[PDB]
């Protein structure tokens, strides 16, 4: 019946490419930290397993990727960045979306395609944003040239500001990435380009990837690890030092595809949990109450995103253009007139 | 002897018999080999031929596209497909520049024999970046064959003839009519079943009004045209097939026995199909035999919205093709 | 009153909205230190320096996107390609990144974004480098499309394209930057704005409505000049915008004039005239028109190299005439 | 003398243990016909040079004087039954890979008797294995490697060079052509034309997986050497490689030291070397007349050659009524 307020943590070291030395191998997790990330690590998990619910339901249509096993990256990188940061990632961007403000309702309700969504129903799975958070794209590789952009306005604007700029691997081939390598280095922008590897490709070193601009790759189903590789990247761009490239190593969950051999050994919320209990930051009891309220939480908002009704159809032409007059649209034949609005 | 064969079985008879036909052909793409295809459409073909002839590529439009048009300048016969036709914007200078203006530019030296095939314009759910139609881009361009099939002849039909010309040739392909049966002929059936490119089909006789349309909505028009048909208005139904060069002299025929025009099309409005089939009808000898002005029924003039309501009412539906039928008809 | 050539109007244009806001920059290649590569940006890297105006590789793709991200970042670039031949490798952060983001959003995310560089046919740049784009971008929801002629256009529209919150497409002509335009004080001014979506009558007539944009609404000019001479009063009708067109104005010379010739210099199937030609026939002018809209628009081939065969792939006034006599039946 | 063994600088490698060698034998044969070769792609750039700025050349006309020991280099290693692709500064390959100088400057001057009947200009301009210029910057990359897919699915032995300028190497689609490439072994010679914008000036290294050797591009015997060692890298099946050609006349003109070599090895004579100026500089003379005084293409041919193998149509000119008729 006492609880530690911090421990000392042993995390994997860094492979590393053109650098010296990298972050370290210790870090303190205090108990408030640990309770604020495993908290926010059980909500993305439970939010991707109903949306994973109501994608069979066929409730939510067209694309649906799922982020659960990746919780440590979200999660990981959001602790190690500012509110004030910038991020920008691919199609998988339900955890993201999350981790950056919006909550589980406005999420589910936009999966739903309801008018409570936070893009009112205009953009589904693939089309989230938030402030200083620049969505989900569908284009592959194309948020590489936009991250860069924004870590432009950050050097810009000269506030020592960073913007994370997350791919795949599926999306490291992408010829446009190796074109923001190249004006990324030349003009020195805080850009950390994060490669998410899932475990083609001529080359699997994906951290090495940028040849000239330094790389290590990271562990991301630990959290602390992925959180002291953000530290150490984002205190690299504010220093004026140019761009970082990181791979995080992680694993997606979504016979011989047994693979329970990853969420018995490396599943991060299991890594965390375990860390905070053998350390007596928190007990199983206080682990399990959070559980509770996060899955509560989720079927509370699932129910929201269940009965909101659908956008009007009046508002379909709305926000075409920002900033100017109304105007109408032409729908399906000359005689159907959709009423656009800023 | 007809059976019943679905679009998306019928392009994989006309690429497996062209492959056979000829060992210069080859297919590469996203997913072709081993995952049978991203909507199943090369099912068993890896099987079949080998790494040599089905090349799974990684997802680099601009590169792979090139390497396509590369080796149809060598004298192979590529077919590279997109996984959608959204994602081939990446690549469109390949397509543009590399392959369609080159024979024109060598001086009539270097052929570049290549298709270009996936699915194109809207599906069901995949919002604004997945639901382009690029049926007037690429009908725009001289030195292109464009062709738009809708059922499971015209596919079959256009793929061979697209794999057997000696031009580049893009198959805008629709992934809703992939798993539509349609009655096969056994004139379809065989090897050597081909549709010309640049000949409309006329899928329904009528007398009171011309309506021309290609892909999906092809099957909406037979929808209207079924419904009119009950209340009295025989509706011509033409399936272009064909988007650049196409089958004006069909259209213009069919104008001069209704003296009503209504093209109906699932992309965007303006620049698109339909402006050039009014354009061309203006400029035309059937222009005199207009008793009404020709109208347009095409997708809403907005990125595509992801809520079903919405996308609903941004692609043309049974009920506006009667409707704009009915205006020009004044009924 | 001065003598200011095109290029110089857009200089003027981009040099006023550079010192208006600061967060305004151009980027693209040969824009600083080589001037411009057709000298459109002179003297714009000595006054504002690298932080402003940004050399770029030759990296299309890249930088456009690259433009986009700052634009969603707050900032108001100005991104430039060389030609809008090069745009295609590009064109899908035009398209994906750039217009449709806003409306995919909800209203939460605006690009305000110029894209801007010379467009169409030259003097012997061949198949590659001559291809009009005003029809593929005009195409697109979400954008704006703007193509200027004379200096007047040019200063007016950039200035309004700069301004505006949402990508706009600038269309500009490499024959048209050396040609000298009479400058009236008011362009002269820092507040000079030409709104998107309102075309420009730029001879009135009676006899026949001419729609161009761009340098052919010259040739329009020349042509109607030397109808004038024979009785016919051509009222030649300036585009400036490519999306939302003015359909309005149009149609208000057709219902005075009874007949229409449409005249650009992109290929002819599915481009900017095909538009307009539908749109009268849907509209309210329809049943003013005494002969069918004719449309004069570029050869429908690759551009040849060869001197005399790329004279006669662009409209040329004899075609205009031609066309217009054809209308009128004389 | 009948032959001489040469110097030739050591090339600087990448993933690669052993390189080409350090020195070659050059016969008097190969002398001078390599001399003839640079001599006449000097005198008709230097020709061309003088149309572009008499305005005779309109639009582009990038010229490749100083590299003249690249594209004769280049083909003293390879065979013709090899093939080549390169960006606009094609006027020399198009030479080295068998057209005349005749047809290389009516094409400039847009006439009916240049290689593309005037159709293509100073950038389209087409050869037998010769994929030609492109003007698009980059996207002749990936061509190049789908000609080497073409190589290796027809099992031949032969291989492809492709060639990119030092301002086109952050192109996207060239990382995609690398990655592709190694990934399918194919025999594609990626060239970087480096002469003097990029976070990495090392682009023998750029291909990364892909091993690279940077040469000497003003030394046209060490450019044959590597082109050899680059040949036989790829026919033997270990798939792709990338090479770095860089390429002031008071010590470093190809031609003129190719030149000092053969007159100090008493492979020719001074005499001699003069008499091919003087043949060369004849030869560049008339075919500029040849093409100044040759007449335009006809108007009649404006349509010809828009599809291969297709039936007779007619395309649409500037107005509705003026067709033009198109033959394949
Ligand atoms: C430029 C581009 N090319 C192709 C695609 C199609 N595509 C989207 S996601 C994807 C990868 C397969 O999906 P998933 O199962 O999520 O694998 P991951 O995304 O994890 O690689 C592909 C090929 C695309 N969206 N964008
Ligand atoms: C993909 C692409 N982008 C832009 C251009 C426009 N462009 C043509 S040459 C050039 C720079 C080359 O100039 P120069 O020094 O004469 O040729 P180099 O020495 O670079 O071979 C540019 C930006 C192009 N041709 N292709």
């Amino acid at each position: 019946g006492s609880f530690a307020n911090d421990a000392t943590f042993e995390i994997k070291k860094c492979d590393l490419h053109r650098l010296e030395e990298g972050p370290p191998v210790t870090t303190v997790l205090t108990r408030e930290d640990g309770l604020k990330y495993y908290r926010m690590m059980q909500t993305v998990r439970r939010m991707e397993l109903k949306a994973d619910q109501l994608y069979k339901q066929k409730i939510i249509r067209g694309f649906c990727h799922l982020c659960d096993g990746q919780e440590a990256c979200c999660v990981g990188l959001e602790a190690g960045i500012n509110p004030t940061d910038h991020l920008i990632t691919a199609y998988r961007a339900h955890g993201f979306t999350f981790t950056r403000g919006l909550s589980v309702r406005e999420i589910l309700a936009e999966l739903t395609g309801r008018k409570g969504g936070c893009a009112k129903g205009k953009g589904g799975s693939m089309h989230m944003y938030a402030k200083n958070f620049y969505g989900g794209n569908g284009i592959m590789g194309a948020q590489v040239p936009l991250g860069a952009g924004i870590a432009l306005a950050c050097k810009y604007n000269g506030k020592d500001e960073v913007c994370l700029t997350l791919y795949g691997d599926g999306a490291a081939n992408q010829g446009q990435i190796f074109e923001a390598y190249n004006m990324a280095a030349l003009w020195k922008l805080p850009c950390i380009f994060i490669c998410e590897n899932n475990r083609a490709a001529a080359s699997t070193d994906y951290y090495k990837r940028g040849d000239f601009i330094p790389g290590l790759r990271v562990d991301g189903m630990d959290i602390l690890c992925v959180r002291e590789a953000t530290r150490f990247a984002a205190a690299y761009c504010r220093s004026g030092k140019g761009p970082i490239l990181m791979e995080l190593q992680t694993y997606r969950y979504h016979t011989r595809e047994e693979i329970q051999e990853v969420r018995s050994k490396s599943d991060p919320i299991m890594l965390l949990k375990d860390r905070m209990v053998n350390s007596n930051l928190a007990s199983v009891e206080e682990l399990k109450e959070i559980d509770v309220e996060v899955r509560k939480e989720i079927e509370d908002a699932a129910q929201f995103a269940t009965a909101d009704p659908e956008p009007p159809l009046e508002e379909l032409g709305y926000h075409i253009y920002s900033s100017d007059p109304p105007f109408e649209v032409r729908g399906a034949n000359q005689w159907i007139k959709f009423k656009s609005v800023s | 002897g007809s059976l019943q064969v679905t679009v998306r079985d019928a392009i994989n008879q006309g690429m497996d018999e062209e492959l056979e036909r000829d060992e210069k052909v080859f297919l590469l793409g996203e997913e072709v080999a081993q995952y049978d295809g991203a909507y199943k459409v090369s099912r068993g073909l890896w099987k079949k031929y080998g790494d040599k002839r089905i090349i799974d590529t990684p997802i680099s439009e601009m590169g792979f596209a090139g390497i396509a048009v590369g080796a149809a300048m060598a004298g192979l016969r590529p077919i590279c497909e997109f996984m959608t036709f959204n994602f081939s914007m990446q690549a469109i200078d390949q397509v543009i520049n590399s392959a369609a203006k080159t024979y024109y530019m060598s001086g009539g030296l270097q052929p570049v024999p290549i298709v270009f095939r996936g699915p194109n314009g809207a599906s069901a759910g995949v919002a604004a970046q997945h639901s382009q139609c690029f049926a007037a881009w690429y009908g725009h361009c001289p030195g292109l064959k464009v062709v738009s099939p809708w059922n499971s002849e015209d596919a079959k039909g256009l793929i061979k003839s697209a794999i057997r010309d000696n031009n580049p040739v893009v198959v805008l392909e629709n992934e809703l009519m992939y798993g539509v049966p349609f009655e096969f002929p056994p004139e379809a059936q065989s090897k050597d079943f081909l549709i010309p490119i640049g000949k409309a089909k006329i899928e329904r006789q009528g007398t009171h009004i011309t309506v021309v349309s290609h892909s999906r909505p092809v099957g909406h028009c037979l929808e209207a045209a079924a419904v009119l048909s009950k209340e009295g208005v025989e509706c011509e139904v033409i399936n272009m097939r064909t988007i650049r060069p196409m089958d004006m002299e069909t259209i213009e025929a069919s104008v001069m026995k209704t003296n009503h025009l209504v093209t109906v099309e699932g992309g965007w409005p303006q620049f698109g199909v339909g402006a050039e089939i009014c354009a061309r009808i203006m400029e035309g000898p059937a222009f005199n035999f207009l008793d009404a002005p020709a109208v347009r029924v095409t997708g809403a003039d907005v990125p595509m919205p992801y809520a079903k309501i919405l996308e609903d009412n941004s692609i043309p539906q049974v009920k506006d093709i009667i409707f704009a039928i009915k205006k020009t008809l004044n009924i």
